[PDB]
């Protein structure tokens, strides 16, 4: 039972606040919950490496696939829109980062405002009407966000409002999960209010010796709808293990062809019945060069060497690795290594699904 | 082999030469300036 | 021009709440305003305006990155 | 922090094209009367002599 006690609590409006109750009850006409609202969710884990921690905060960070809304080319219409300041750069911008919680990818809307009287008028979110897909049942956004703002005598058209697909890495609109908390529950720490330790980290073991295997994660979502919280975070923790055990497969199919010449797999056989492998990878990140170093390390104790360094400028990962063995011994270590990333993913998988009811 | 193609050989079969060098060549020993050599050879252009 | 619709450090989605704490926060200003014309607000040596509660009533966390952005945003729209 | 727009703005510059009184005017060039066209140029992006607003001109378009 490697992950354990999870406890979900949603960022709901305090509405016992008289100046918040009247200004959202003056302003959208709001006297409940938004449709859809951030999460936040702390997990426990036990037993595992905490690279295999980190690395599953990295994809729910900034690895995993997610959805935004997006303005097709031409969507802007330079006829209509008669605003000066109203750029189509920051109108998009504005639109990319609204956090949307998607069905699918054939919903399009339109953002059609018409300003015909005599001060600044403000474009809110819930002026965008769909106007392709099937209708839907429930919001994907919530209403009260600030899109624009129209001088007197001006107008905002813009059409093909899609959905659209990617990983957080490339571009920051697809980011998923927002860190709030992360600590080893493992490691004593030391009182830091005092003068003598507000220097200090706060933990009583260096990070150049410490083997924490107990950790505490939290993570927040910023919209997931109020009646599927726990549907809703179940699948993002899901999707994310996922996609680190499709990503070590990738791996899993260098190893399986070292026979025949493979660009991204390079055996050496050094001196001193040395054998080395080379792996690059290209668009790789710290999150598989990591969990294959620490699994490669606790699969053999004694290797005489690891590595996965992941170049900037070069947008790969090379992972090197020298040990005594032959190059079948080697790439059978390899193998089982993967094996077991892909043994403590799918517990993880089992673990998500029996504890989120 | 007046344009778009190159003049061939007849004693062998391969290229011989392309028509845009015999027209450079006949403006070269006809007195002809930089300028009025740019404009002559101008229907012989590369990719638009 | 506006407050962000995310927070610029994390991304936090501040956008959703900004609005309201917009024009909620003018009201607690008027609240503790005082006697003092509104441009001379941050020369009144005396104010003592904290909007620590009205974020926390927003449901904001006390995250540092969302409410200095939240806070220190200025609006296009004040100003022209 | 880049992507959601720190430190995030538009740059402009400006073009200031004048004529000579009654020789020279606006208008889309032809091939086959105009004369030293600019070697690897664009000519086709332009509507009535100027390229239409909207439209995104890179290196070479004139
Ligand atoms: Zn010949
Ligand atoms: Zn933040």
């Amino acid at each position: 039972k490697i992950f354990q006690n999870v406890e979900i609590k949603p960022f709901l409006i305090d509405f016992s606040n008289l100046f918040i109750k009247n200004a959202a009850k003056k302003l959208f006409q709001l006297e409940e919950q938004l449709p859809l609202v951030p999460v936040n969710v702390v997990m426990d884990f036990k037993g595992i490496s905490r690279a295999a921690v980190h690395g599953l905060s990295r994809v729910l960070q900034d690895e995993i696939p997610n959805y935004m809304l997006d303005i097709k080319p031409g969507g802007y219409k330079i006829e209509d829109s008669t605003d000066l300041f109203m750029t189509e750069q920051f109108i998009r911008n504005r639109i990319n980062f609204i956090p949307i919680y998607a069905k699918n990818e054939t919903l399009v809307f339109a953002l059609r405002s018409l300003n015909n009287s005599c001060e600044v008028k403000t474009i809110y979110s819930r002026d965008l009407i769909q106007v392709a897909g099937p209708k839907l049942k429930y919001p994907i956004f919530n209403p009260t966000f600030e899109i624009g703002f129209l001088q007197p005598g001006k107008s905002l058209i813009i059409e093909d409002i899609y959905i659209k697909k990617g990983i957080g890495r490339k571009h920051a609109a697809f980011n998923l999960a927002v860190k709030t908390h992360f600590s080893h529950l493992d490691i004593e720490q030391y009182p830091t209010d005092k003068k003598e330790y507000m220097a200090l980290s706060g933990y009583k073991q260096s990070s150049m010796t410490s083997d924490p295997r107990h950790h505490r994660l939290g993570l927040c979502f910023p919209a997931v709808p109020l009646p599927h919280i726990n549907q809703a975070v179940r699948t993002y923790l899901k999707n994310a293990c996922r996609i680190i055990i499709g990503r070590i497969q990738s791996i899993q199919k260098i190893y399986e062809n070292f026979e025949e010449p493979q660009p991204e797999l390079v055996l050496f056989s050094m001196d001193e019945e040395k054998t080395k492998a080379i792996i690059t990878i290209k668009d790789e990140t710290h999150t598989i060069g990591n969990l294959l170093k620490t699994y490669i390390y606790e699969m053999i104790p004694d290797i005489s060497f690891v590595g996965y360094q992941c170049v900037p400028h070069k947008q790969e990962m090379v992972l090197t690795i020298i040990h005594k063995a032959s190059q079948e011994d080697l790439i059978t270590l390899l193998e089982k290594s993967i094996q077991n990333i892909i043994q403590t993913f799918q517990i993880l998988e089992k673990n998500v699904d029996e504890l989120i009811a | 082999n007046n344009t778009t193609n190159w003049n061939l050989c007849k004693a062998c079969g391969f290229k011989l030469l392309c028509p845009h060098v015999d027209m450079l060549i006949q403006l070269q020993a006809a007195e002809a300036s930089y300028d009025t050599m740019r404009t002559k050879l101008m229907k012989f252009s590369g990719i638009n | 021009m506006l407050i962000p619709v995310v927070c610029f450090t994390c991304g936090f989605p501040i956008g959703t709440y900004a609005a309201i704490f917009d024009k909620a926060r003018t009201e607690y200003i008027k609240t503790k305003m005082g006697g003092t014309l509104p441009q001379n607000i941050p020369l009144d040596a005396s104010l003592q305006i904290e909007l620590k509660d009205l974020i926390t009533a927003l449901g904001i966390p006390m995250r540092v990155c969302c409410r200095t952005h939240l806070i220190t945003t200025l609006d296009y729209r004040k100003y022209y | 922090f880049i992507d959601r727009g720190g430190f995030a703005g538009t740059f402009y510059r400006e073009e200031k094209v004048e004529l000579e009184s009654d020789i020279e005017s606006f208008g889309k060039p032809d091939p086959l009367i105009t004369k030293n066209l600019k070697p690897g140029a664009n000519y086709e992006k332009l509507v009535d002599g100027f390229v239409p607003v909207g439209t995104v001109v890179k290196k070479g378009d004139i």
